[PDB]
């Protein structure tokens, strides 16, 4: 059919750039692990990824709390529990929502602007100069961003959990009429370290590994006009958006199957 | 590039083979048959817990009445290793609750004959039925 | 190209694979409807369990007061395949519990009168009646 | 210098709230065994309260039968620290309420014997049980 | 012309969508008051079942003490099809149970006067209490 | 109209799930639903939150 060698190219295109997603990040990491370096370069990439997205996490961590305690605080008197509110969000966060949202604002902000500092580098040519000067970039300038995001959303999500539990222990306990020592209480003998408090990271530390590959790899590949760069920031964002709910209903499939 | 043509396929597999596993331990060993004949079976759903002294032997798997003696007849599930139960015993259902789950315990002794010890397996009908949860009878026997 | 159409086709028959194991996986029947007028039924909600001796048999469905004699009229659900039982029965509504879910558990017995036997199939309304107890009065008239 | 300092300041404030999580959001003692053959102990789930006088000095660490003489062996979790138990003791399982939670509560004392005072610590067998407790009694002794 | 084709298929989409959600998600009368004066009220809430004889027809769209008199003054919601109803008529709350709502099962008659028969219908304040259940006093002062 | 197809094949998948795989009858799984929600108060109410 006519339509469908149109098929013919895309099955043979799409695949390539998996091929070189790869091929790109294999080169990243692989020989001279040099820390004389890189110690202070990666450095100033934390307060890249990690201190300007700080803000957004725990600006809106306060409001899905207030959330959850208002709402849940719906559906327990319906069911005339009261206690059950700090086994409640307590859950939800730390299992649910707590890798889930918190993935997807780092892409919303750290996965996004780091594609762009990537494709602006190779538009002005720092990158096709770079290689004049001898030295790969990518051990240079991409490792240093890759770890940047993998060692930092572990750190963004505990600190989202716990800002996210403080507020929902606000709304419940002091405005709508809960003692203090009851509601920790329920809380204490909730939920176990084994299969949750460090379930909490392996759902998160998964997702990092996935957002800063395909932020930077969008970075790599983009058409360096002004037109194409845009275009690959707005793909970044909607390929990272199924890549997070791709992997958590498979990630919610193993620790609760 | 012949790289993730090779590679990305086994990463597809290492998904599939992770989601084999769980999935399996979410929902396993060669059983023999063991029909029963009741007379009540209130809240006795399928998949409740056969228990033999309080631990858990088997499922039901089998609740359709024999529509020709009115006698509800239902075929359990005991393990294919269970070799040594001599036919003394007696078919009863607790609750493990006010209302936990009306779940089958059934009692077995070692009260062996002079005649020679039977064994249960691969298809026998026990008749040693209880009769008695029916919590409405008892409340109206009192009154009286 | 010729890795169109043999790959393409092989995203589609993988796609009806699992479809095809959507559907298969966990797998209604036709009955008849019997009508049935009552005293109380409150606490009888719709698909509550209908039951001959315990043993499920159907359900309640239809569930209406009949707006002109102020007589609760509801019509259960009964297979086809039951087309030897006797006129003789009495309908009783159990609970199984305290409050467990207030299910039909009607009586039947084979007492078959000299006159004929009367069948019940296809729309038999039956006339017999628990009046499901009120147990507000049966403890009210126990200490006056 | 104003990015080296910002970062400590996001390293430290992840440090705190990862105390909060595990120090007031989620909060044990090495202990001795001690073993126990029962008769029923059907209704008592792992962890249920071993209490002595239904203060409770355990927990239950063993759900398991042994597949020899079928009798219920649950080995106990008692404190290190308990070194002065006389031999004599009872073992009785509890509820706390009509249906609180099935505990085990079982009775000691000080009764020395005179040949000495047995022990009562590292895995001692205790051959007591009270297979009586059931939900089959009392609608058995309110009415025969 | 290619967008104006699948804007189409997407306002249908929409379209299939709401029909679905709509459908699953909500599944009323016009009526005439009747008000109401007792001595006890304890237990019913709002939109509880207004009953004759058992079946509920009714519901309590009231809930309000007359606040000049301190009569109980109770409005219920009597369909507007019921124009045969004398006023022979006795208001009777019922729990069915010891804790079902405690709702109303109110009883009527038809006994007719040499007076004619008054109808109770379109805001009629029926006079004959309850003076409903004392039931926590009751059980109280039976068990001494 | 993005909300509207985003609940709808939200809730489909929610009923696969649990009534498919996890053996929940499938009449008894829109029946607790029929009676759950109201229209006045929740299904407006969805469309309010959404077009704001």
């Amino acid at each position: 059919l006519n339509a469908l060698a149109s098929l013919g190219h895309k099955g043979i295109k799409t695949l390539r750039t998996f091929g070189r997603a790869g091929l790109m990040l294999f080169n990243a990491l692989v020989g001279k692990p040099e820390f004389r370096k890189h110690a202070p370069l990666l450095v100033r990439q934390l307060y890249n990824v990690g201190v300007l997205s700080m803000l957004i996490i725990v600006v809106s961590g306060v409001f899905i709390g207030m959330v959850l305690g208002l709402q849940g605080y719906l559906v327990l008197t319906t069911y005339s529990a009261e206690t059950s509110l700090g086994m409640l969000v307590a859950l939800s966060l730390l299992r649910e929502l707590g890798p889930v949202v918190a993935a997807l604002l780092f892409a919303g902000r750290a996965g996004s602007a780091l594609t762009a500092e990537i494709g602006l580098m190779r538009a002005t040519e720092q990158l096709s100069s770079m290689e004049m000067m001898a030295v790969d970039p990518l051990r240079r300038v991409i490792s240093p961003r890759f770890w940047a995001g993998v060692i930092s959303l572990p750190l963004l999500t505990v600190i989202f959990v716990a800002v996210g539990i403080w507020g929902g222990s606000l709304v419940g306990v002091s405005w709508k009429g809960i003692d203090s020592g009851f509601f920790w209480s329920a809380m204490q003998n909730a939920v176990d370290w084994r299969m949750d408090l460090v379930n909490c990271l392996i759902k998160s530390v998964v997702f990092a590994i996935t957002v800063t590959w395909i932020s930077l790899f969008n970075g790599y590949d983009a058409i360096p006009t002004s037109a194409g760069i845009s275009r690959a920031t707005t793909r970044t964002v909607v390929h990272s958006s199924l890549a997070v709910l791709g992997l958590d209903f498979v990630l919610t499939a193993l620790m609760f199957g | 590039k012949k790289n993730e043509i090779w590679v990305g396929i086994f990463l597809l597999a290492a998904l599939l083979a992770a989601l084999f596993v769980c999935l399996k331990a979410a929902n396993t060993e060669p059983t023999y048959t063991l029909y029963a004949t009741f007379d009540n079976i209130g809240g006795l759903k399928a998949r409740s817990p056969v228990s033999i002294g309080g631990v858990v032997v088997g499922r039901v798997a089998d609740i359709t009445l024999d529509p020709k003696t009115y006698l509800p007849r239902v075929t359990l599930e005991i393990e294919q290793r269970y070799n040594h139960i001599p036919d003394t015993s007696s078919l009863s259902i607790r609750t493990s609750g006010l209302l936990g789950e009306q779940y089958l315990a059934l009692n077995v002794g070692f009260e062996d004959p002079e005649l020679g010890t039977a064994i249960l397996k691969d298809g026998d009908t026990i008749q040693d039925t209880k009769s008695a949860m029916v919590l409405e009878d008892l409340i109206g026997q009192f009154l009286y």
